[PDB]
């Protein structure tokens, strides 16, 4: 429904086309499905883009995700 | 009607299409179309042939030099000459005002003087000192710019000032597959033959393509295939394998045996190869043979690596010589395995190394160790193959590890590895190997095996080293403990030959070829 | 060459050393080098024969192009790799038309032989006689 929304014309022009939260057991498709949406709309599962929330386990890993500040290293 | 300094310092391209003697360029129909609309633009008329070295973004220019000669090209372009402008030399003098920006305004007056030049400017991002100079020109639409580059050189120096995007149109030039590579090397066939004046084989060919592709990772097709057959047909009635495979192994150093071996062959006299190099582990050599049979009888994923292995046993006492001896096997050299480092991932509190040789054992030196991100990397190379592309699926992977009694007082290894680690990542290792604590037996043959690696060694300076065998069976007490035994070995040798004789020969003596026979004294 | 042990596929090659220096000698005036490298290029094509020899090849791609271009002018040369790396692997243009032939550093043994052979002319230049055990 929210792919179809985008499509047809109808989603808000500012905001993202949807952000979704798949909560549940472990190893029940929530990470496939991501996947399959991925090959549904680009042919590939490699055009994901795959962030791994775990190695963001400190607060200051949040520098991979926006930038070091400037003045610090990268 | 003429131009003369330009026609000092570039290579014409269209009159040598005139001439016949320009090579032909075949399939890049799609990227030449690519080109002829953006120069048929009114604006930012400029494309660069943005692509990796050497996969054919120069026989874009000339295909389009042929493409205009042929009458090909819509008429906007029918009569426009296509100039290599060459950059070596337009700097000259480094120091003094004006000397470069003096001949570039020559040239650049002379191109808009006659106004029927396109101009094909190579390593383009060099450029970026005289992008003030050429600003305005190509603003004026005086000066037509064909350039090539790096994708990354594009990133780092012509996508960062808006002014050159302003300007430049991207056009992305992809390696060819094999079939293309392949329809290229049967079309150039015939301008090679004229050459060397022998006949190219189709087998040698595909030979070529194979081989460079798969023992050559740094560059790429097709130029790899072409200066594979070219200095192959020097080398030598008609092209054959032989031939290629001989090129090969003078671009690797593998030797040619190992390089035309079959498949099946090299995995059928696998173990004994192994069983050769390291010496006893039994069971781990069997394991590993079997393994790596299974996988290569090809049903597996074929995008999968080949393997993956966990070493139990204790220390050094042959994991890394028995992954040596793999890829010495398996790929055909030592310099075949990576050994990794931890550091890089606890650096963010490999992956440019597989780029570079993807046949190759990868090592894990004590996993236990490694930051727990390792086991997100190893999950996504054991599940889909590829990181970033570096494709893992010709790798094996190794990964070692090494994993007291408050009282009056061959299967735990097995069960401790299950709560030491992340189980759900031992559901996808394909196997587990457990190494024995060697005999002694064993452990004197490797001492016969390094003895050997020395006296031959040593021969190189005509010391003919001779040893008796029971000299070194009383140097086996010599490094025999329980943590550890291929290791403390390497402190006997040394002591027992080359300071024994630097006692013995060196000094107070002579060197001399005879009484380095090492003769049993009765206890060393 | 001279010994013809070279291919009878060009035997007729005649190999030829250039230096910047005699070149530039009694130049008189600025274009003139300029000008006399241009026509011994054209001599050079006309010919055919040439093969030609360029030491301190890094003290070079342009102004010799129009030979270059189609590779008119076959080329040898030698470099020492420092004097290579900055160079001749940084312009594509000349990794397009030059092949590095690595030189491998001698033996102790070839070393000996060639010293023991070109020995005999410095014994005459000296007139003295070297032991062959003391080159050794
Ligand atoms: N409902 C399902 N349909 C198809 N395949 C599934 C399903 N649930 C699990 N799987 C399979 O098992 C794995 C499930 O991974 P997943 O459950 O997405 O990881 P997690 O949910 O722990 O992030 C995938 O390889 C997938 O093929
Ligand atoms: N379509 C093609 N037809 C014939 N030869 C080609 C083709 N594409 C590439 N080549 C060959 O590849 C070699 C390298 O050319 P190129 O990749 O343009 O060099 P560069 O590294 O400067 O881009 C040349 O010898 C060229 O003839």
């Amino acid at each position: 429904k929210a792919v179809r929304r985008a499509r047809a014309g109808l989603k808000d022009p500012k905001r993202p086309i949807g952000s979704f939260i798949f909560l549940g057991p472990t190893g029940v498709g929530k990470t496939e499905l991501a996947r399959a949406l991925a090959e549904s709309m680009f042919g590939d599962d490699d055009a994901m883009i795959r962030v791994d929330m775990s190695e963001f386990m400190e607060k200051h890993a949040v520098s991979r995700l926006v930038g070091a500040p400037p003045g610090y290293v990268g | 009607n003429n131009t003369p300094t330009l026609d000092s310092l570039a290579r014409d391209l269209t009159v040598i299409a005139k001439d016949g003697t320009l090579d032909p360029v075949i399939g890049r129909d799609k990227e030449i179309t690519r080109v002829i609309e953006v120069l048929s633009r009114r604006t930012k008329n400029n494309p660069v042939l943005i692509g990796e070295p050497g996969v054919g973004k120069t026989a874009i220019a000339e295909g389009l030099a042929q493409a205009i000669v042929n009458n090909e090209v819509p008429e906007t372009l029918k009569d426009k000459r296509v100039m290599s402008l060459d950059m070596g030399t337009v700097v000259a003098g480094t120091k003094y005002r004006g000397e470069f920006e003096e001949r570039l305004k020559k040239v650049m007056e002379e191109i808009q003087q006659a106004g029927n030049v396109i101009l094909f400017i190579d390593e383009l991002h060099t450029l970026v000192d005289a992008s003030n100079i050429l600003k305005p020109a190509l603003a004026r639409g005086e000066l037509q710019c064909i350039g090539a580059t790096t994708l990354d050189e594009y990133r780092k120096n012509i996508e960062k000032d808006a002014a050159l995007e302003r300007r430049f149109q991207p056009v992305q030039v992809d390696e060819p597959s094999v079939v293309d590579t392949v329809a290229i090397l049967k079309g150039l066939r015939d301008r090679y033959e004229a050459h060397h004046r022998i006949n190219i084989s189709d087998e040698a060919i595909e030979a070529a393509v194979k081989l460079s592709n798969r023992y050559v990772s740094d560059r790429f097709l097709p130029d790899k295939a072409i200066d594979l057959i070219d200095e192959a047909s020097s080398k030598v009635t008609s092209l054959s394998e032989e031939d290629i495979a001989e090129v090969i192994a003078g671009w690797t150093g593998i030797p040619l045996t190992k390089i035309n071996e079959t498949e099946s062959e090299k995995l059928l006299s696998l173990e004994d190869t192994l069983h050769e190099r390291v010496i006893g582990q039994k069971d781990a050599v069997n394991s590993i043979s079997k393994a790596v049979r299974r996988a290569r009888a090809g049903l597996k994923d074929p995008k999968r690596p080949i393997g993956s292995f966990i070493f139990l046993g204790p220390t050094g006492v042959g994991k890394t010589e028995l992954a040596r001896a793999l890829a010495e096997s398996m790929f055909g050299d030592d310099d075949a395995m990576i050994r990794v480092d931890m550091s890089e991932f606890m650096e963010k509190h490999l992956t440019e190394k597989v780029r570079r040789k993807p046949y190759s054992v990868i090592l894990f030196d004590e996993i236990e160790k490694a930051h727990p991100d390792v086991f997100n990397i190893l999950l996504q190379v054991l599940d889909d193959g590829h990181l970033t592309t570096v494709d893992f699926r010709n790798t094996i992977i190794i990964m070692t590890s090494n994993v007291r009694f408050a009282g009056f007082g061959r299967k735990t290894m097995l069960k401790e590895l299950k709560n030491s680690f992340r189980p759900e990542f031992l559901n996808r290792v394909d196997d587990i190997i457990v190494f024995h604590k060697l005999t002694k037996e064993e452990l004197k043959e490797i001492v016969t095996m390094m003895v050997n690696k020395l006296t031959n060694r040593l021969s190189e300076q005509n010391i003919n080293i001779i040893v008796t065998d029971k000299a070194k069976d009383k140097i086996a007490e010599e490094g025999y403990d329980p943590e550890y035994g291929a290791r403390p070995l390497i402190r006997a040798i040394q002591k027992t030959i080359e300071d024994n004789l630097s006692e013995l020969i060196l000094d107070g003596n002579q060197i001399e070829g005879k009484k380095v026979t090492v003769d049993h004294d009765g206890k060393e």
